[PDB]
């Protein structure tokens, strides 16, 4: 059964035919999970050093131009200092599209200080609906890069093309991030009023409220919270 | 021409130009994650094996950077990325992650025409075979992309050998060619029919 003749034939993907798409380790992380916090911040404008503390996790998510068929360069992404707020043990998530960016996010990984380890790819399915031009084949599926700087799930995503204009990334990523129990000082870069979600700290140009405050921030991790991983008990 | 040819060899120590130009070449190489060190991989001579086309390389591991970068070594750019689901006969899914998927890069060299580009897609899905065992949805659809042209493989396996297909590997069966040109250049420049150093 070739699924690629398949699809040739009938405008079915292969992954339209994949099948089949621990909790109480998801009760530790919500039960660990700082209130949800949230900035509406220009981050081409905006100095990133003022977000502290370093984070343990960072979810990048620009922009894509590819996105739309202000939209971010891979130009203006890799000017971006994440450096500067990651903590010298750290992880990051960055959102590459299918396109050059499978390159050039690597680019900014190195840059930053990160070498990828994971390699998690969105396939998605077109079940409800049977052209870059360098491409050479219709591009289905858009990778998102695990990083780590210093010393249960697998690395596929399979959900529906989402409706056109809609950018959602699957909130299956932040699952599969919060199950690797990395620390509990979470950023998520452009997320939106849609992604915000406890656990996290979310920072964004179309984020309509503001709650964040460094100092609470910062509150939430002091003694004798400091190096918790989100997966244990909380501290009595 | 046309049936399936294939050299049993080191593709380190093979004289490549003998085989002329393709419009797909194909590579699975035993990265170092019997292997090649990157050295030994940077300098392998794909340069002269293409004009314009297309260039398929299977990654893995730290190979997902490497080839990256050999591919850019070698004069191609990288303009998609199939991955193949591995599932089992039952279409399911078989170090911080399991891993579901391979990833195979394309790189594209000069300008081919006369490609079909577009007609599949960049996910792959079949089952597991040998371990080490690539798909043959890949052959069909390299062969949608660019029928009929000349097509070379390497670090191939026996099973790999295809119709318009020359297949290069340590654990082929000996020799076997058929395309008039590339025996002649074969025999000129092997005469006693040995390829060392
Ligand atoms: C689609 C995938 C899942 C398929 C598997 N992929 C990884 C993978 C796994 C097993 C493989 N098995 C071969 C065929 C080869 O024959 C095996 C043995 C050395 N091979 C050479 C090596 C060579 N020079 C150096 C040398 C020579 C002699 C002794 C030591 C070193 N010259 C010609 N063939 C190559 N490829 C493989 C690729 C992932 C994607």
């Amino acid at each position: 059964n070739d699924y690629c003749q398949h699809f040739v034939d009938t405008g079915h993907r292969p992954q339209n035919f994949i099948r089949d798409v621990i909790r109480l380790k998801d009760e530790l992380i919500a039960k660990s999970n700082t209130p949800p916090m949230y900035l509406q911040a220009d981050i081409e404008a905006f100095d990133i050093r003022e977000l502290t503390p370093k984070f343990d996790v960072i979810l990048l998510e620009p922009p894509l131009e590819e996105y739309y068929r202000k939209c971010w360069t891979w130009d203006d992404i890799m000017k971006l200092e994440i450096d500067e707020i990651a903590a010298p043990r750290s992880f990051i998530f960055l959102w590459c599209g299918s396109g050059e960016g499978l390159d050039l996010g690597r680019v900014c990984l190195r840059k930053w200080g990160y070498r990828r380890c994971e390699d998690i790819c969105w396939i998605k399915t077109n079940k409800n609906n049977p052209l870059d031009p360098k491409a050479v084949f219709q591009r289905t599926k858009e990778h998102c890069l695990m990083g780590i700087k210093g010393t249960v799930d697998i690395d596929l995503i399979i959900t529906e093309e989402p409706e056109i204009g809609n950018i959602e990334k699957p909130v299956e990523i932040f699952h599969i991030i919060e199950h690797f129990c990395l620390g509990r000082r979470r950023l998520h870069l452009f997320g939106r009023d849609s992604t915000i979600r406890p656990g996290w700290l979310t920072v964004g140009p179309t984020l309509t409220n503001s709650n964040y405050n460094a100092e609470t921030y910062a509150s939430y991790f002091s003694a004798p919270n400091s190096y918790l991983t989100g997966c244990t008990e909380e501290i009595e | 021409l046309f049936p399936p040819q294939w050299i049993c060899c080191d593709i380190r120590y093979l004289d490549v130009s003998i085989l002329g130009k393709f419009a797909v070449v194909m590579a699975d190489p035993p990265w170092d994650i019997g292997t090649l060190t990157d050295d030994e991989m940077r300098r392998l001579n794909i340069p002269v094996l293409q004009d314009d086309g297309f260039l398929f390389l299977w990654v893995t591991g730290r190979a997902m950077e490497l080839g990256r970068e050999c591919l850019n070594l070698w004069g191609y750019e990288r303009v998609d990325e199939i991955i193949w689901v591995k599932t089992n006969q039952l279409q399911r899914i078989i170090h911080w992650l399991n891993h579901g998927k391979e990833h195979c890069l394309v790189g594209v060299k000069g300008n081919p025409q006369g490609f079909n580009q577009g007609l599949d897609c960049d996910v792959i899905v079949a089952e597991v075979r040998s371990t080490s065992h690539k798909p043959d949805e890949i052959y069909g659809m390299i062969e949608r992309l660019s029928p009929g042209t000349r097509k070379i493989e390497l670090f191939g396996r026996p099973h790999n050998v295809q119709p318009n297909w020359i297949t290069l590997g340590n654990q082929l069966d000996g020799i076997h060619l058929l395309d008039p040109d590339v025996v002649a250049r074969f025999k000129q420049r092997y005469p006693d029919g040995i390829i060392s150093k």
